[PDB]
């Protein structure tokens, strides 16, 4: 169907910025385009109606403009209450499009991820299940990549993420990643790896562990 | 003022009919023009357009959910319902319904149509998980070895966990994830806390109140 | 397909 690309996906910001969101229609969809702004726990709010109509209620500092294919969102001068999601929703045609949206965050010095690896507990793998925990603490930006591999195979398909929300007083973020595989499974193998690629880190970083080395 | 509001299960299990109900005042879906649509989003991702009604009966879905929904509308009760037949737990996430503005009637007539190029106002949502799954405490693991250290709340059912650091003291370098929905339909999550190599005891307080299970765990290298 | 408006 019709495709509305938001860029960029994330967006570093200080309070007083003036910030631009960009909204991308893969066919033309006249003036007929909404943006909103969501924070976490609460509903998207309209903030533009039909490209640039200011929504009533809305601050002044949220603007608009574009028609056909191309929209922008202009916050002229950054609130706290903008640090959140924004999406634009097309509906010229049916279904009526939504874009992936755009997270603004709150801008910070590159930091690394510390990176930790963990092993199974003996207490879990007499369950029959191993769980492998990957950590990677306190990082900015928010884009992380983690990589497992076990005896040099990649893993997919077997792992689980989860990010923390922003850290109001770090501004980093933490992530948690774990490599489930059954007891058998894991006790086939012996080097259980966690490759991290970040921006604050030249080249990837990579935790492991063998397991039995006692 | 216009509000709207969801209401229906929180649980659903897999092949499962969902029965969402949008509560409305403030406007009729008798009123011109005005439509009343559902939007929902999975935990941690993008808004998804499922469908919408108006007030002339006029109906529109989701063409990849379109086997599965139905809308309808109880203009005297200001009541609008959608059916989602046979659900699987990609299907769990926050339900939105929202309140679309008509064109603008002047007296007769219609002067202007650019309101309607917007959801205007929305209610809450109403969060739903898909699980086969039964309410079930977590087993709680520990990760051992600046020092990284905690706790795996795993396989527990339904949310939410409480995970607190020697009984609430320590609060600082503590990080608990979100959990997340295994292909089993359970849930996991990790706790986590850093500290100085050089250190104290670390335990894990953990209660997941509907299994009714509470768990101390000391974490030690 | 288009929009109702």
């Amino acid at each position: 169907a019709l495709q509305l690309t938001q860029s960029p996906s994330s967006l570093s910001a200080s309070v007083g910025d003036r910030i631009t969101i960009t909204c991308r229609a893969s066919q033309g969809v006249t003036s007929a385009l909404a943006w909103y702004r969501q924070k976490p726990g609460s509903p998207p709010q309209l903030l533009i109606y039909d490209a640039s109509s200011l929504e009533s209620g809305v601050p002044s500092r949220f603007s608009g403009s574009g028609s056909g294919t191309e929209f922008t969102l202009t916050i002229s001068t950054l609130r706290p209450e903008d640090f959140a999601t924004y999406y634009c929703q097309q509906l010229h045609f049916y279904p009526h499009t939504f874009g992936g949206g755009t997270r603004v965050d709150v801008r910070r010095t590159v930091a690394a991820p510390s990176v930790f690896i963990f092993p199974p507990s003996d207490e879990q793998l007499k369950s029959g299940t191993a769980s492998v925990v990957c950590l990677l603490n306190n990082f900015y930006p928010r884009e992380a990549k983690v990589q497992w591999k076990v005896d040099n195979a990649l893993q997919s398909g077997n792992s689980q993420e989860s990010v923390t929300e922003q850290d109001s007083k770090d501004s980093t973020y933490s992530l948690s990643s774990t490599l489930t595989l059954s007891k058998a499974d894991y006790e086939k193998h012996k080097v259980y790896e966690c490759e991290v690629t970040h921006q604050g880190l030249s080249s990837p970083v990579t935790k492991s562990f063998n397991r039995g080395e006692c | 003022r216009i509000t709207l509001k969801e209401s229906g299960p929180p649980l659903v299990k897999p092949t499962q009919t969902l029965t969402l109900t949008c509560s409305f005042s403030g406007f009729s879906l008798s009123d011109f023009g005005v439509g009343v649509g559902w939007i929902r989003q999975p935990p941690g991702k993008a808004l998804e357009w499922l469908a919408i009604i108006y007030s002339d009966d006029d109906k529109r879905y989701s063409p990849s959910l379109n086997t599965r929904l139905t809308i309808t509308k109880d203009t005297s009760k200001n009541q609008v319902v959608l059916v989602m037949t046979r659900v699987s737990p990609v299907d769990t996430a926050t339900y939105f319904c929202a309140h679309r503005r008509g064109p603008t009637t002047l007296f007769g007539v219609p002067i202007a149509r650019g309101p309607v190029n917007a959801m205007d106002v929305w209610g809450q949502g109403i969060t739903v998980t898909i699980s086969s799954t039964s309410t079930k405490g977590p087993s709680v693991f520990p990760l051992a070895p600046t020092a990284a250290l905690g706790c795996l709340v795993k396989d527990y059912f339904p949310e939410p966990v409480t995970v607190s650091w020697n009984s609430g003291a320590l609060t600082s370098g503590v990080h608990t994830f979100p959990a997340v929905l295994q292909s089993s339909g359970l849930y996991s999550l990790s706790s986590v806390v850093t500290v100085p190599s050089s250190s104290q005891t670390y335990t894990c307080n953990v209660n997941h109140k509907p299994s009714n299970t509470k768990v101390d765990k000391r974490v030690e290298p | 397909e288009l929009d109702k408006w």
